[PDB]
Order: structure tokens, then sequence, then C-alpha cells
């Protein structure tokens, strides 16, 4: 039981860096750190009041107990390294959903053709304006699948590995997740600089591998 | 019935499930054929990561359903 336990160790020494809190790079924490990052880059709130105010204790600097609740969340122990993205999905029930996403899934000539409306915050679609291939239609051609349509904020996830490619060829976003291999860090895309741990360095989107995107209508 | 299962290299299996088969019991199955573990293992439907505990049915995951396939990331 969450309330029982001992947070104490979960206490990461955190900054605040272009007004995001962040946390110091120790214990394998890169994941936290990126998953609490695109939280508030998303601006996003939990359904449970509190869940909610461990969140606003965690931006505020009182990070054990939101962090502790990840980590207990997700089955991951305290300096072991694990998956944001993964982080992100499991979080998605607890956070109040903020927008929706419309994916369209197509043949290049239009043999068979959909689009469905995805209201999770967190929904996982190719980052790539031009989508991922995903099965065959009936007609037996392989559908496209990408997001046409965006409504307030969703948290979009790859469906597969880190995708490096021309800036231009991501969906819109405010934030860009990714992941070197390995360690997470955080490009913000007002700026161009990155979130790694509690620093803020120079960095090109070029050459990140990125993993989800805060997009914003 | 047979589902579709995307791998990490692009190509596309096919699972013998029914309906009422868990998400850990088609995780086993993608360990048999592909040798990933469970526990490193992310199943994507329709937008949606997939839970253990829950079913095929539980996400109306029919036959010739395809099913997404993303490795787990460690990132410290
Ligand atoms: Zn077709």
């Amino acid at each position: 039981e969450f309330h029982m336990l001992d947070h104490t160790g979960f206490a990461f020494p955190s900054e605040v860096v272009n007004g995001r809190r962040v946390l110091k790079t120790t214990d394998n924490n890169s994941w936290v750190n990126v998953t609490c990052l695109q939280l508030q880059f998303a601006r996003f709130r939990f359904k449970s009041a509190g869940l909610q105010a461990m969140w606003e204790s965690y931006c505020t600097g009182d990070v054990a107990m939101f962090v502790h609740w990840l980590y207990w969340l997700t089955g991951v122990d305290k300096g072991q390294p694990s998956d944001s993205e993964n982080a992100l999905n499991m979080l998605s029930k607890y956070i109040v959903p903020a927008g929706s996403v419309t994916i369209e899934r197509v043949t290049h000539d239009g043999c068979c053709c959909s689009k469905r409306v995805v209201t999770a915050p967190v929904v996982n679609a190719s980052v790539l304006k031009l989508g991922v291939e995903d099965g065959l239609c009936p007609h037996g051609l392989n559908y496209i699948d990408k997001v046409v349509v965006v409504k307030g904020t969703t948290i979009v996830v790859n469906v597969g590995k880190p995708v490096v490619a021309p800036s231009h060829l991501f969906l819109k976003g405010v934030s860009y997740t990714t992941f070197l291999d390995g360690h997470y860090t955080v490009f913000d895309h007002d700026t161009g600089m990155v979130h790694d741990g509690d620093v803020f360095v120079p960095g090109d989107l070029n050459v990140s591998p990125v993993t989800n995107v805060v997009v914003s209508e | 019935m047979q589902i579709f299962v995307k791998t990490l290299t692009g190509k596309t299996i096919t699972l013998e499930v029914e309906p009422s088969d868990t998400i850990e019991n088609v995780k086993a199955k993608i360990q048999d054929k592909e040798g990933i573990p469970p526990d490193q293992q992310r199943l994507i439907f329709a937008g949606k990561q997939l839970e253990d505990g829950r079913t095929l049915s539980d996400y109306n995951i029919q036959k010739e359903s395809t099913l997404h396939l993303v490795l787990r990331l460690r990132g410290g």
C-alpha cells in the first residue's frame, strides 16, 4: 500500500531550468526526468486530487512521493533504468483528457481508407507527419497510419524505435523526448535547447532519436 | 483465431489465439516466435498500449487484427 511506504529514497535533488522542474542525473533516473518533463510541457492534470497534490508538490520541488509513485506504478526499483514511453502509457488512465488526435489509416491509391479520433492523454502513433506502415487490408495492400488532426494537448508516443529524421518531418510539437544509446533528454522546440538532467545544453532535432512528442493545437 | 504481430524488424508473424487469451499469454506466444521476453514487450493496438491481466476481447481485438511490438527502452 503506497501511503505506508518510505519515499525518502526518491527525494532526487531537483532544479528549475527554463521554468521546468528537472532532476539531477543520478541512479539511472533520466527516464523519470523526461517523463515528468513531458507532463509539464503538456500541462496535464491528474483525475485524483491525491495524485494531483503529489504532482503539484513535485513541480514546486518536493519530488519524493510523486517520483516513488512513478517507480511503484511501473514496477521499477530505485537505481534501475526504464522506459519513459511505458511510464507515460501507464500514467495515461490517471490523467484528465485535454485533447484528441485523428489517425488516418489509408493506402497510397485509396484501395481502403478510414479515420478514428483518439481522446487519451497518451496516444501511440507515428511521430512523423507521413506516418508508419501498419498491417495489410482485405484487398491486399499495406495500411499507412498518420496523425492528421490535433485538438488540445496530447502526447504522441512513437510506435517503433527512436526516430532520426530532418526536424520538418516530425509532427509539430512544443517538446521532443530523445533517446541516445541509454540516456533520455528533451528537445525544447521554443529555445531549440535540450533538457539533460538539471542542465540546458544546445541540441539538434535532426540527429535526436525521438520517442515521443507533446502536440498542441 | 489468427491475429498478426508487426515485429521489431518490420516483418509480420501470425499468432493462434482466443478472444479470452490474456495479454501475458499473447506476449508468451510472441516470445516463442521472436525470443523477446514478455517484460521487454509493449503491444500497441488502435493507438493504445495493451495491459497485463486484460484479454484481447476487452480491447475488441478480432481475427486479422495487427498488433505493434515495441521493445522496452532502458534509459538512465
Ligand atoms: Zn484494401
